[PDB]
């Protein structure tokens, strides 16, 4: 089964997104205040994902 | 309010490798790095209980060439303390140390005070030594930091690192006003 981790394995993949988008973004030269603390609040986020994939 | 204190954020920076990335796995899992490829943004907080009180350190073992400078530099903003990690084996890197610095400064200056940490890693190669660790603590001597010896090889001082730039950033968020 993947029941819970199904859910899981897709918002890992939102916020992979989210990260991913605000990297490819920035290196393009545009960054911003916002999308700092918002790229290291989604990191942490992603890791914390990481926890919730191998927690169900 | 000590909230802001029981929570440290410390970016690890170098020339590309040195061994950024086994200290951070050593000082979470006691564990050499068999195989762990990624670390461009993937990195893991620790959970260290400090004489009664449970603190989080938020790492970031963060990619450094030219590409990812999203990773980097634009990741510097959210970050107390910093790592500087070389090896003596590279006089390149070691002359980096000081672009690094100013690649921080340029994103922080405007804040409390930044925490700097340079950190030696490979005081397992000796005769491979390319620069002198004389001038590399004079540096520490220049900027009124420490300058440690580590090694994920041997496993020494791995602790100290970590812990002590950690407590550093308590003063840090303590400020002074004095
Ligand atoms: N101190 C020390 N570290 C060692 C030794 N042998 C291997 N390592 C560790 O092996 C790891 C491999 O480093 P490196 O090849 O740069 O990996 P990387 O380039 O970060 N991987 P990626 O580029 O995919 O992120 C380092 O973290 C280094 O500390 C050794 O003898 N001494
Ligand atoms: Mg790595």
């Amino acid at each position: 089964g993947s029941e819970t981790q199904a859910g899981i394995k897709e918002e890992i993949r939102r916020q992979e997104f989210l990260l991913n988008s605000l990297h490819r973004d920035l290196q393009g030269g545009i960054k911003d205040l916002s999308k700092e603390e918002r790229l290291w609040e989604v990191q942490r986020i992603l890791t914390a994902l990481k926890r919730k994939l191998r927690e169900a | 309010g000590q909230s802001s204190l029981a929570l440290h954020k410390v970016i690890m920076v170098g020339s590309g490798g040195v061994g950024k990335s086994a200290l951070t796995l050593q000082f979470m899992y006691d564990e050499f790095v068999e195989d762990y490829e990624p670390t461009k943004a993937d990195s893991y907080r620790k959970k260290v209980v400090l004489d009664g009180e449970e603190v989080q350190i938020d790492i970031l073992d963060t990619a450094g060439l030219e590409d990812y400078a999203a990773i980097r530099d634009n990741y510097f903003r959210s970050g107390e303390g910093f790592l500087l990690v070389f090896s003596i084996t590279e006089h390149e890197s070691f002359t980096a140390t000081a672009e690094f610095r100013e690649q921080i400064l340029r994103v922080k200056a405007e804040e409390d005070k930044i925490p700097l940490l340079v950190v030696g890693n490979k005081s397992d190669l000796e005769e491979r030594r390319q620069v002198p660790v004389e001038e590399a603590r004079s540096k520490a001597e220049e900027w009124g930091v420490q300058y440690v010896e580590t090694s994920a090889k041997t496993r020494a001082n791995v602790d100290k690192v970590f812990f002590d730039l950690m407590r550093e950033i308590r003063t840090k968020k303590m400020s002074e006003n004095k």
